[PDB]
């Protein structure tokens, strides 16, 4: 009937019966009759895609195209358009200047990429990656959603994909949608493309440099949680290659107030993303304890209990926050005006894990290097936890990984915080009694520069007490003292003489 | 020089180094700083790597291709 006669004028050679031809296809394409009529022959919807993919007026690849895209809505429809070759012929289409056969094309491939098998593979090897992307220059923000939700499809588990996107300067362009407009689906739309290809260490450095930290940042106040949930997710996963950035003051802001959400994986994410932007870098650190970051921090401790996915980046956090810039004294004081001292020496015992626990131990530390820490930390019965686990530690490298970290970093962290610790008189009392210095003195045999750093350290510290001076002399430190004068480590070299120097002064007067 | 001077210099250069490493001298050491301060003023005439942070990888990424 009509199928047939419409088929036979699409290929006719008269052009101008065509476009005629074009026109009551779509129309009958609007209609659910008609519609089934045209997706149940191939010869029709060949037709259909030739005529697409050849025609020059305006109104006939609209009105193909416009067709395709109505077949496209169910399974046969879809079937059909894939076996006749449609998807190849949909990519050129994305080349067209007209807005609504752009619109029809990318809707239709769409279609096919969420529910045709094939398409997918189709569609990369057609090209139609490189053509997606140099669409996201286009300004109409419904268009741009379907074409990035496209691109999210296409990549996702193919890093194939991912380098042919970031090649084709996918990363800039999506981040400059995050940042030029504010259409919701559109930026959770863009977002999520961005984060499947965050996980990629190509796209990932691109993203960062392309100023992506930022961009996602300006969307974590949005009332989407849908949106601000994968900004979380993916400045996360780029956080660890973010440390060089500049221009983060708002972003560490939000991240900062985010602490303090009711909901798990925004607090988890923000505690993240605050863990590794704090790494190194000490105007990110100033400026994070500047928003009272210390305090939402230590909160966060106090409120995740025994949570480890959320206490540990926290507690790294804090460690980073109290050392190595202008503000760490401020931020070690804030630890314990803020009620944080308790928590953090809980941390140290069960049901906590070796990386937390080691997270713990180094901020401890830090904290100690704050005079008024020094009581409160004793009260916390941190020394005899320390101990504790500096023994079991040392002894397990005697006799290598264990959930990832490696006993000599207990044995090194442990030492290093009692080194700190020792500075303080009463806690020099405490470690001397908890029989402590034959454990020191074997540590300085240990192949490790940094373990005979500080055990040398400790001994110094706890050698300023004439008593203990001489009970380190006696336990025979002298001999691996006097081996470490040679080290290329000027502090394991100036620690170890100044043991020697208080151990031979105490009484030693003549000769003989 | 003598092995007794070497002493000296060496005890000071010690103590002026664990002074800058944040360490407290003892109350005899204070005084043989002073006793020697000639010492110390002709070798004052003459650090970091410390408490550096890790980043944690937090990507993980789909399978396949």
């Amino acid at each position: 009937r009509a199928i047939p006669e419409l088929t036979k004028l699409l290929n006719d050679e008269d052009q101008v019966v065509v476009n005629k031809a074009a026109v009551m296809v779509h129309q009958l394409s609007k209609k659910e009759a008609s519609r089934h009529a045209i997706m149940r022959s191939p010869q029709m919807v060949s037709a259909i895609v030739r005529t697409m993919q050849n025609t020059n007026d305006v109104e006939t690849a609209r009105c193909t195209a416009g067709t395709l895209h109505n077949l496209s809505h169910h399974r046969e429809g879809l079937l059909a358009i894939f076996k006749s070759g449609g998807i190849p012929a949909l990519v050129k289409m994305l080349g067209s200047p007209v807005d609504s056969v752009l619109f029809y094309a990318i809707t239709t491939l769409h279609n096919l990429l969420l529910h045709q098998e094939g398409a997918k593979m189709a569609v990369r090897l057609a090209g139609g990656l490189q053509k997606m992307v140099a669409l996201l220059n286009k300004t109409n923000v419904k268009f741009l959603a379907i074409t990035t939700d496209c691109l999210q499809i296409l990549a996702y588990g193919n890093q194939e994909s991912k380098l042919i996107i970031l090649a084709s300067g996918g990363p800039q362009a999506l981040v400059n949608i995050m940042r030029t407009y504010t259409y919701e689906k559109l930026l959770w739309t863009t977002s999520r493309v961005l984060k499947v290809l965050s996980v990629c260490s190509s796209n990932k450095p691109a993203i960062v440099e392309a100023g992506g930290m930022q961009a996602l940042g300006l969307h974590l106040t949005d009332p989407s949680q849908r949106l601000v949930q994968n900004c979380l997710w993916t400045l996360r996963n780029l956080s660890d290659a973010a440390t060089k950035q500049e221009g983060m003051e708002g972003l560490l802001g939000t991240l900062v107030q985010l602490l303090g959400s009711d909901d798990i994986n925004v607090v988890t994410c923000a505690a993240g993303i605050l863990s590794n932007l704090t790494c190194n870098n000490y105007k990110n650190k100033m400026m994070v304890c500047q928003v009272g970051g210390i305090e939402a921090l230590v909160r966060t401790v106090l409120r995740a209990g025994d949570r480890e996915d959320i206490t540990e980046p926290a507690i790294c956090a804090l460690r980073h926050l109290t050392s190595r810039h202008q503000e760490a004294e401020m931020a070690q004081n804030a630890v314990r005006l803020h009620y944080g001292l308790p928590v953090v020496v809980k941390l140290l015992h069960p049901p906590s894990h070796w990386p937390l626990i080691k997270a713990t131990v180094g901020l401890i530390r830090n904290l100690a290097l704050c005079p008024a820490n020094h009581a409160p930390l004793r009260e916390q019965g941190a020394i005899p936890r320390l101990v504790q686990l500096l023994v079991r530690a040392h002894q397990d490298t005697q006799r290598q990984f264990v959930e990832g970290v490696r006993m000599e970093e207990i044995v090194e962290g442990c030492t290093g915080a009692l080194h700190i610790l020792a500075r303080d008189v009463h806690n020099r009392i405490v470690i001397r009694g908890l029989n402590t210095i034959p454990l020191f003195v074997q540590l300085l045999y240990s192949p490790i520069e940094n373990i005979q750093r500080v055990a040398a350290g400790v001994l110094c510290e706890l050698a300023q007490d004439k008593e203990a001076a001489e009970a380190i002399e006696a336990e025979g430190a002298t001999a691996p003292l006097t081996e470490l004068l040679h080290s290329r480590n000027e502090g394991v070299a100036t620690y170890a003489a100044a043991v020697l120097f208080r151990m031979s002064e105490d009484k030693p007067q003549d000769y003989k | 020089k003598s092995p007794e001077e070497m002493y000296i210099q060496q005890k000071v250069r010690v103590l002026l180094m664990l002074r800058k490493m944040g360490s407290n001298l003892t109350a005899s050491e204070e005084e043989f700083l002073r006793t020697y301060a000639g010492v110390v003023n002709s070798q004052l005439s003459q650090i970091d790597q410390g408490a550096e942070d890790v980043v944690m990888a937090f990507s993980r990424s789909e399978t396949e291709d």
